[PDB]
RNA sequence: GACAAUGGUAGGAGAGCGUUCUAAGGGCGUUGAAGCAUGAUCGUAAGGACAUGUGGAGCGCUUAGAAGUGAGAAUGCCGGUG
RNA sequence: UAACUUGGGAGUCAGAACAUGGGUGAUAAGGUCCGUGUUCGAAAGGGAAACAGCCCAGACCACCAGCUAAGGUCCCAAAAU
RNA sequence: AGGACGACAUUAGACGAAUCAUCUGGAAAGAUGAAUCAAAGAAGGUAAUAAUCCUGUAGUCGAAAAUGUUGUCUCUCUUGAGUGGAUCCUGAGUACGACGGAGCACGUGAAAUUCCGUCGGAAUCUGGGAGGACCAUCUCCUAAGGCUAAAUACUCUCUAGUGACCGAUAGUGAACCAGUACCGUGAGGGAAAGGUGAAAAGCACCCCGGAAGGGGAGUGAAAUAGAACCUGAAACCGUGUGCUUACAAGUAGUCAGAGCCCGUUAAUGGGUGAUGGCGUGCCUUUUGUAGAAUGAACCGGCGAGUUACGAUUUGAUGCAAGGUUAAGCAGUAAAUGUGGAGCCGUAGCGAAAGCGAGUCUGAAUAGGGCGUUUAGUAUUUGGUCGUAGACCCGAAACCAGGUGAU
């Protein structure tokens, strides 16, 4: 508080070991290394994932795939987080975003149904899911995918 | 809960305007990674040693090997020499790291609701003269009583309050919207101008 | 911040030198070879510290023994006479009592011989 | 400067907690035991994913 | 009051003293500061004091930071003396 | 009184002598190579005259206290001529 | 495309406010008390530590002259909009292609775009190219001729500054008449070496000695501060001394303990030691060392896990199905205001299309693998990785560019 008195947080600041500083430190003299071979030189690291000669393990697996030029990822917003506003009017890309549910839709917002509607709610969104088509339309409402 | 109100020696009306930012329990430890922020962000960190590259001389190699009896030694200015040379300098660096937007005012509404709700807070009137007069300020400051360390807060200027008081050791004028963490700890009595007062839970809630 | 050893070390290695004195020759000038000197003499006064609890009660069996076969009584048959007479004295004590005082000691030695 | 991945994680795909090899010895000799052939599928790796787990950093 | 445990290398895990500088608070200094020499003192260790000489001007103590931070060996480097 | 699952940090991949089951060697080695135990390595003390590997036994520090283990008891040197 | 008419900035410098008295002291700026300016409490000097003693600072002014920005006018200069397009021109050995090759992140490969070499080589507005060979359709734009400010990269210097940067083995190699002595034929290497005091007051004179030095006297607070000059530690070489040593076998001690001498940070006191037990230094390296294995003549001083950027982990602290800013722009080189481009997370599965709380292989709703039931996120103290020289010190050796046949 008052900068004469000021203490630390509880368990923040732990004070980082000077290696190599003495004999009665428990890292002395050799400071961690061990006392001859590879790993004691200075600089000395093998580099990571390389068995010793023996061919690493990505030689042996096997490579398969492509991606894509166009892989349309649409923002998978579930069907549980409309429970939260009311009137029943639209649901919208100008204002799906702007309620903080999606953000940087690439394209298209998709409505995967794993909640409850729970409301006769009217949407508007891109294309649909099969199993969550059905739910706004139970409680009643369309759409325009 | 209402903070009483004086102009220039005299008791006036007041208000109770201090309800979030003056009243939270001050949380310290945020208040630990917020005054060794600043304190380690003041300073210009300019420091250089010449390691064992940018020294003068050194293509000769000396002794040869084998035969002459002296150490294996390589150059002229290798560390262990009275030249140059020196393995683990001091890089010029740069100290500055940052807190999250929300810790960032949590730090400063405990700052200064350290000091009202303990010991310490007085809210005067506006108070205006226009030739700089150090001497019609050190009147005001024993007026209504203040230790050494004390720090005045104008709305957004002071032609003068800005530049009263820029002698005496112990205050610091700052512009409510230059309002630090270090100094509102740093001194012990807050003494602002109402219409700044009304202005800074407007801006920090 | 360039920090050099300022005195933490003749104010350190002037601790060993006084803590050394009267050595013999070069080894109670000069920190080196002072240094291994003192740091065997605390290796001694471990082990030593186990020899007069293993010196002094091999003093006083020496000047038991004698004084007790100026009774015709060996040592061997005495503790054995002394310890079935239900004496639980030490032996320092016994010494003590039989260099000093000999007329304690003179009847000391019968409780033994009477209870064999 | 940033770490860089080496590309041989064109082998491999993040399933949610673990790593998914696709599995060896799949061409150039089929003379070779029927059930074995049928033994076509994928496994996850094994727990030498300490040794190389600074290496695929960025698959994620 | 018990009750058990405490050899120890490579190595893993905690608690600690000291050196240089800054920030804040609080002090000692020509009635003699820092270093230097001497002493039978205090703490479990690293270390902390206090008198007395020499010394002629800038230092501690608590809190908290940042590191060019600790010496006995490298046929180490340099300067002295055998 | 341990065990196992997960996650950070390693070090070792130059071993040796005894006691026994074996190959090689010549029922030769303080030899080499496997099994299986101990100790040393990483363990100071007491005995084996001295002596890393054999025999007792595991040192948190103090004391001028007592019993005991392995080996001993005429003298050097504690204890039975 | 040149040049007269007229406001600032540089290159010197002015003014610039506020105090005394006592005490110890060689001398006060210190202590104690009494005052005063303050747009001036930055900084240094003065016989010690000064807001008020000096030089200064805040704030104000000045410029014969000569340059640089430049505002104004004066001058040069200068017609710009529409329609018809029934004809005429739009950058030739060019673009392209074949052949070897370089660049494009792209190693000639499925290889567009781009320039060079050799050789063949077009059409012109119904044209001509380019949309990762090529053809078709559709959108975009007109090569083979030129010119161009600002955002941005640098300091051998110049001006004014700042520093949890060093204080003479550090800092530049170089504080000191430094790239100098000095070594080399040469190209080129490349050091050491700071401090009297406040002021020179730098020892008049007397004495021994040829002088150098020296003892008195003398200056000075101090010459035990004497021009090898503040402070003066260790190795090491010396001077009289209290205890002790010439029948003795020794990694130099330690633990017992006699006799004689001294009296303390006054405590179960300090130094010396006739005689007994006990006992083969240290570090590296080893299956193992007193080792006849290595390393050190001794004493000082210097001399080895560091930093930036990331990744993953526990410990901390904000917020909670949400968390979060980058560059820039304002601002005591203030770490605080704005900036929501982005990143991560709320949903996975499969090579992919695509499907979704479940998909995938599959003829199968059969059986399987990976998921579902919710905690992630931003900054930071630690431990460890990666890229950088990345714990230090050491090689013969390679490739450029030069100097040498005395
Ligand atoms: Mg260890
Ligand atoms: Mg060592
Ligand atoms: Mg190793
Ligand atoms: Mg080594
Ligand atoms: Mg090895
Ligand atoms: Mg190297
Ligand atoms: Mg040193
Ligand atoms: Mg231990
Ligand atoms: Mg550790
Ligand atoms: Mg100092
Ligand atoms: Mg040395
Ligand atoms: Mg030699
Ligand atoms: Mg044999
Ligand atoms: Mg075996
Ligand atoms: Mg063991
Ligand atoms: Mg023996
Ligand atoms: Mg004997
Ligand atoms: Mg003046
Ligand atoms: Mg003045
Ligand atoms: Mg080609
Ligand atoms: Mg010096
Ligand atoms: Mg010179
Ligand atoms: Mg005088
Ligand atoms: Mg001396
Ligand atoms: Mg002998
Ligand atoms: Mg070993
Ligand atoms: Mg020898
Ligand atoms: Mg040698
Ligand atoms: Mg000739």
């Amino acid at each position: 508080m008052k900068l004469h008195e000021l203490k630390p947080a509880e368990g923040s600041r732990k004070e980082r070991n000077r290696v190599g500083r003495g004999v009665a430190t428990g890292n002395g003299k050799t400071s961690g290394r061990g006392h001859k071979g590879q790993k004691a030189r200075s600089g000395g690291g093998v580099r990571p994932g390389f068995e010793g000669g023996q061919l690493p393990l990505f030689r042996r697996l096997p490579k398969r795939g492509f991606t894509n030029i166009n892989r349309k990822e649409y923002a998978i917003v579930n069907l549980d987080q409309l429970n939260k506003f009311e009137d029943g009017t639209e649901v919208t890309p100008a204002l799906l975003v702007e309620s903080g549910v999606v953000k940087n839709e690439k394209s298209g917002i998709k409505i995967l149904g794993n909640g409850s509607l729970d409301k006769k709610l009217t949407v508007k969104a891109h294309k649909f899911s099969a199993s969550a088509a059905e739910a706004i339309d139970a409680k009643g409402g369309a759409h325009e995918v | 809960n209402y903070d009483v109100l004086k102009l220039d020696g005299t008791k006036s009306g007041s208000i109770e305007l201090s309800d979030a930012v003056f009243g939270i329990e001050p949380n310290n430890s945020v208040l630990f990674e917020a005054i060794n922020l600043q304190r380690a962000s003041l300073r210009q960190g300019t420091h250089a040693v010449k390691n064992r590259s940018a020294v003068s001389g050194g293509g000769r190699k000396p002794w040869k090997q084998k035969g002459t009896g002296r150490a294996r030694q390589g150059t002229i200015r290798a560390p262990q020499w009275r030249g140059g040379g020196i393995v683990f300098g001091p890089t010029p660096r740069s100290y500055a790291y940052k807190m999250p937007k929300k810790m960032r005012r949590l730090a400063l509404r405990s700052a200064l609701s350290f000091k009202a709700q303990e010991n310490g807070l007085t809210v005067v009137d506006a108070f205006n003269f226009e030739a700089p007069k150090t001497k019609e300020f050190k009147n005001v400051l024993s007026t209504l009583e203040q230790p050494k360390k004390v720090l005045v807060v104008t709305e957004n200027e002071d032609v003068n309050v800005e530049l009263s008081a820029r002698n005496i050791p112990g205050v610091q004028v700052t512009t409510a919207q230059g309002l630090n963490v270090l100094d509102i700890t740093n001194a012990d009595s807050l003494v602002i101008t109402e219409a700044a007062a009304k202005k800074v839970e407007e801006v920090l809630g | 911040p360039r920090v050099k050893g300022g005195t933490v070390t003749r104010a350190r290695r002037k601790k060993t030198i006084k803590l050394a004195k009267g050595y013999f020759g070069s080894k109670h000038t000069l920190y080196k070879v002072a240094k291994q000197q003192v740091m065997k003499s605390g290796q001694y006064a471990f082990r030593d510290r186990r020899q007069r609890k293993r010196d002094f009660r091999k003093l006083w069996i020496t000047r038991i023994n004698a004084a007790a076969r100026q009774h015709e009584m060996s040592y061997s048959r005495l503790m054995n006479g002394l310890k079935k007479a239900g004496i639980d004295i030490n032996r320092k004590m016994l010494s003590e009592i039989a260099i000093s005082d000999e007329k304690a000691f003179a009847q000391l030695v019968t409780k033994a011989k009477d209870a064999l | 400067p940033k770490m860089k991945t080496h590309r041989g994680a064109a082998k491999r795909v993040k399933r949610t907690a673990s790593g998914q090899l696709k599995r060896s010895r799949a061409f150039t000799s089929h003379l070779f035991a029927n059930k074995s052939t049928k033994q076509k599928r994928q496994l996850r790796k094994a727990r030498l994913v300490s040794k190389s787990d600074m290496k695929r950093v960025k698959q994620l």
